[PDB]
């Protein structure tokens, strides 16, 4: 069976606040860019801040192709709209 | 989010709100009142009266 | 309809009942005077749904975004108005004048709950009749669960008692001269089972208090509708649905402004702003014209 | 007694309301005095009392207004040569709705109407049934003599 | 026995600048025939089904 | 939260009896000037009197705007109708 | 003599600032909700602050029914408009 073991993104707290519509790390804002994905086992996106950097990961049982593709596309669009640099 | 506080707003002073028009907003007596609900009296018709 | 009126408070005096006294010899008649109270209603709700649509997403999208937002704003305003009206069941419960019925074994919240059955409707009709409520404009408002529980009663579906075919068509006829209306706004009473749009979810249902409540009565003393049946009730028997059997005078609604929309162009933001607004007030009008029946969400076996 | 000063400033026809309340109160008092003769009927002790219990006494398992009680009352009246043309049943709304729960008074197999659909029950044994709020549950504190005299 | 139906008599109280309205009725009630009435004592239970 | 902590009036026993249908201090007559108010948690008006002076207050949980307004209006109407001085 | 010996309202500093047009406790803004009353012996409304709580009192010699009624009406209208709870 094909399973995704990890889909992890890292940014700064300021950039996450820009993307999460000014909300802190553990809370996912429903009008933000990390909301509106397909839910299969609960919240499909989780975020945690440490040492001034925020890590955003797809949930354990929500790592299907659609969620990964939508998260990548939304991150690209948000970075381009907000003049935020994306790295390979 | 429209939460940036570093820009300059265009509203200053005070506005004519419904709270500042207290002396101009009256209390209305529409002329309607609330009766109590009337009962039904039928016993007088089922008794021999003289 | 106070759309053309000017005040913010509206007063309606109450009239009590006179007394009858025996005329005793050599005693003057007792003169009677009553210090009457008045019912006042305010225009205190001013609600709005607004959205700003920027040009970039408007032109890059192949869908009609403005029409969808306008339609959902209007629908949300209507939903808020209807839910605010239905939240007066809490005020009816808080009256504490016998207008609440618990459809349990011992008529308390700790008994064995029963669905919306013949006995509950008959008890509500008796309560309304004992108050001299007129029979003309009564209505029963209930969830689809209660409406379908009415389908499990043999007296409402058999031709021996009524003149319809509820089994054939799924529509129950008039019950005790009182039409029955089904609405999804009446739900199972829970503190995290209702939503103020897609971004605000998990707020209590109308008439139930809690964190994020929006439909609690604002002009009346209210008690939050019960959410669970205490005791040995478990599962669907522990869920609570509050059906409302009411006459049209049970509550009053001041209509100051129906939902109307206004649009503007924001050049500095390069977008279009649309604002939909409504002005109204809701209060409990007569103290005796409403009864609330608390039952469960169990479909009985028949 | 109505003062002229109070009547000339109020925007409501106070005297009309007071007159209507007085007339309604007098009619209600007359109706209640008529309906209070059930105590005299009870005190007759000629057999005009029926206890709708298991053993027809006050200490039995009470039963609502049912078919058997009405049939017994009809039999008692008939055995006394009481004419059948001007009879009436006067009961509280609770009694009316209890009659609404009897199969022989709501089913089409026995009666010609639809009491379940319309909420009204026709003549029982040829005797019309009349519902009045003036009849209530017999209690020592359940009546009022106006807005100020209650209990 | 119907001696006087509820009727209202009005007077002017000039010492009080008011209207005195007295509504009165005169009647009596009894049992005419002791065989024409039956009373049934039941309970206030709304039965199931 | 806007709360009314005190709505207190002081009268003489004679004037209180004039307003309270001739009834003594601790009892509020249903036909008086202190009856017919909107009741939210019981009796909305409570009266007491120790040294020839009657203190009339709105109850603790009944101090809404309507009760205060109606009490003031009734006190005005009773004072100017009965020619009782309203020193305040 | 009918005297009003106490007509006091308790608020928070934030709510008072909303009602006093953003001005602090001891100063009453002429364009606020506590202005425009009837003055019989001076300023009809006084306000004080103590540990986050603002007390608004009708002045000693200005406690006629007009001031009490108008203050209650202004407080009710302001609470209804601003969605401020008015707990009796």
């Amino acid at each position: 069976a094909i399973t995704c073991t990890a889909c992890t993104f890292t940014m700064t707290d300021a950039e996450f606040a820009i993307l999460n519509e000014g909300v802190a790390a553990p809370t996912i804002d429903p009008r933000g860019s990390f909301a509106g994905l397909q839910s299969l086992s609960g919240a499909p996106i989780t975020a945690s801040a440490s040492a001034g950097t925020t890590t955003v990961v797809v949930a354990a049982s929500n790592r299907n192709d659609a969620n990964i593709r939508t998260l990548a596309q939304r991150l690209r669009r948000a970075a381009q709209a907000n003049r935020i640099t994306f790295t390979a | 989010a429209l939460n940036n506080t570093t820009y300059q707003g265009s509203m200053r002073g005070y506005a004519v709100t419904k709270s500042r028009l207290d002396s101009f907003i009256p209390e209305v007596w529409t002329g309607e009142v609330l009766r109590a609900l009337n009962q039904n009296f039928v016993a007088s018709q089922y008794v021999k009266t003289l | 309809d106070v759309t053309g009126k000017k005040g913010d408070r509206f007063h309606i005096p109450n009239i009590g009942r006179a007394s009858v006294f025996d005329k005793l010899p050599e005693t003057p008649v007792q003169l009677q005077a009553r210090q009457e109270s008045d019912f006042y209603v305010d225009i205190d709700k001013y609600k709005e749904s607004s959205f700003l649509i920027e040009d970039l997403g408007a032109m890059q999208s192949s869908y009609d975004i403005r029409q969808e937002y306008t339609t959902e704003a209007g629908y949300a305003l209507s939903r808020m108005m209807d839910a605010d009206i239905l939240g007066l069941r809490a005020a009816v419960k808080g009256l504490n004048n016998g207008s609440e019925i618990f459809n349990t074994a011992d008529a308390t919240i700790s008994g064995a709950s029963s669905p919306l059955n013949y006995q509950a409707l008959l008890t509500a009709k008796t309560i309304l009749d004992n108050r001299d409520v007129p029979m003309e404009k009564r209505v029963i408002i209930t969830s689809p669960t209660g409406y379908n529980q009415l389908l499990a009663i043999d007296k409402f579906i058999s031709m021996d008692y009524q003149d319809g075919r509820p089994v054939k068509s799924g529509v129950v006829g008039t019950i005790f001269g009182i039409p029955v209306i089904m609405t999804t706004q009446v739900t199972v009473n829970s503190a995290t089972g209702y939503s103020n749009g897609s971004t605000v979810t998990g707020i209590p249902t109308p008439g139930v208090s809690g964190a994020g409540a929006l439909h609690l009565p604002t002009q009346d003393v209210f008690t939050s509708l019960p959410t669970a049946f205490t005791g040995a009730n478990t599962g669907l028997a522990a869920q609570v649905i509050t059906t409302l059997m009411c006459h049209s005078d049970w509550a009053v609604m001041l209509k100051s402004k129906m939902p109307s929309a206004e649009s503007d162009r924001s050049v500095q933001y390069l977008g279009d702003i649309v604002v939909n607004s409504m002005v109204y007030g809701a209060k409990l009008f007569r103290q005796t014209n409403a009864v609330i029946i608390n039952h469960n969400a169990v479909i009985p076996a028949v």
